[PDB]
């Protein structure tokens, strides 16, 4: 029931799948998958892989969870939900952090453990995917590949300064001192017309303090593809990753990293008339998981 | 003032009729004389206490009104 509009991917039923998955994955399936039966472990394929790891994600008190999406694959029961992962990043990922907080609330009550809630409902846990199926390089991504999962490898050629990101405006009433907060949506702002109070009301009231903003980690990554196929008389050519929080300043130039991460497009805006965009857009790759 | 502190004839003073009229008065002080019968209270920090408690709430600069945009208040039933 209750489809998301312009997607495949149900709440309900993608959590169900996942918290499913998290239970019930042991090393096993993906020996299975990987046809190295003849390498099962007795000790390793036995325990359960992902609830250990959330076990010491507990203890150690990370917030970030890296998954391999050819887990999901093993798994019968989330085969579709790999599928729904690749072709739709940004709803599933959100579904799978909920869960993951879910599912350590869950496994910190049903033990009764002496560890207190307090941190853990507080806390922001973050899935990062990776192993996300092939390459297929840079050249073969058509446009009906805008966000979606990719698999990119290549070398770290330049990494630019910590930009930051706006991501509170701090908008002040210079009359009666009405300081709104504005949370950005959507990489959107909406000014407050007049002053938000009613008593007072002076739309000149406003004058956005730069400084007391609250920013975000941004850094541009200059990426050389080294693709495992390469078609016929073709120079390399570089991609400009974009990494966030806490990504940032760990590539450094000259690693040869693969990278997973969001294949995105934007309209860059055409400088001789402001506000006026050029119809080819800009494709740049968001950075989920450096390996 | 003026607390029958006139002492001397008045036309269009309150405080002129107030001893024909014997309707009582004090002032403001003896007001707080007389309190003391009474003894009605004023009123019926810790820095870090209020700044973790602005980590809830955002910070208390805000209108003293019935709109903040950061909590649904109630309209229907
Ligand atoms: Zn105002």
């Amino acid at each position: 029931l209750r489809i998301i509009w312009g997607t495949n991917v149900s709440i309900q039923e993608c959590t169900t799948n996942f918290r499913n998955f998290l239970m019930s994955f042991k090393y096993k399936f993906r020996k299975i998958l990987d046809e190295r039966e003849e390498f099962i472990n007795n000790t390793t394929d036995e325990e359960l892989y992902y609830i250990k790891q959330l076990n010491e994600m507990r203890e150690l008190g990370t917030s970030n969870l890296n998954l391999d999406a050819r887990n999901l694959l093993a798994y019968k029961q989330t085969e579709d939900l790999y599928h729904q992962l690749l072709n739709y990043p940004q709803e599933v990922i959100s579904i799978m952090d909920q869960t993951i907080k879910d599912c350590m609330v869950s496994l910190i009550v049903d033990n009764n453990l002496d560890y207190d809630l307090d941190e853990i409902e507080t806390k922001f846990y973050k899935v990062r995917p990776y192993n996300v199926g092939s390459c297929k390089g840079m050249r073969e991504l058509n446009p009906n590949d805008i966000d979606k999962l990719i698999n990119l490898k290549g070398l770290v050629l330049r990494s630019t300064p910590v930009i930051p990101d706006m991501k509170v405006a701090f908008f002040k009433c210079n009359v009666c001192d009405h300081t709104m907060a504005v949370e950005i949506d959507r990489g959107v702002i909406q000014e407050p017309a007049r002053c938000e109070r009613i008593d007072c009301n002076e739309p000149n009231s406003m004058s956005l303090i730069h400084n007391r903003c609250s920013f975000a980690d941004k850094q541009v990554i200059k990426l050389q593809e080294t693709p495992d196929f390469v078609p016929d008389g073709q120079t390399p050519h570089s991609i400009s990753l974009c990494v966030y929080d806490e990504l940032v300043d760990s590539c450094r130039a000259g690693d040869r990293i693969e990278v997973t991460g969001t294949f995105r497009s934007i309209p860059i805006r055409a400088n001789s008339r402001q506000r006026v965009l050029k119809s080819l857009y800009k494709t740049y790759v968001d950075v989920v998981h450096v390996k | 003032r003026s607390v029958e502190n006139i002492y001397l004839l008045k036309d269009t003073d309150i405080l002129s009729r107030a001893k024909k009229n014997y309707m009582k008065v004090w002032s403001y002080e003896k007001a707080a004389r007389f309190l003391k019968n009474l003894d009605v209270d004023l009123d019926h920090p810790t820095l870090s206490n209020l700044l973790h408690n602005e980590k809830l709430y955002g910070p208390t600069d805000r209108d003293p009104r019935t709109k903040r945009d950061d909590i649904h208040y109630f309209k229907y039933p």
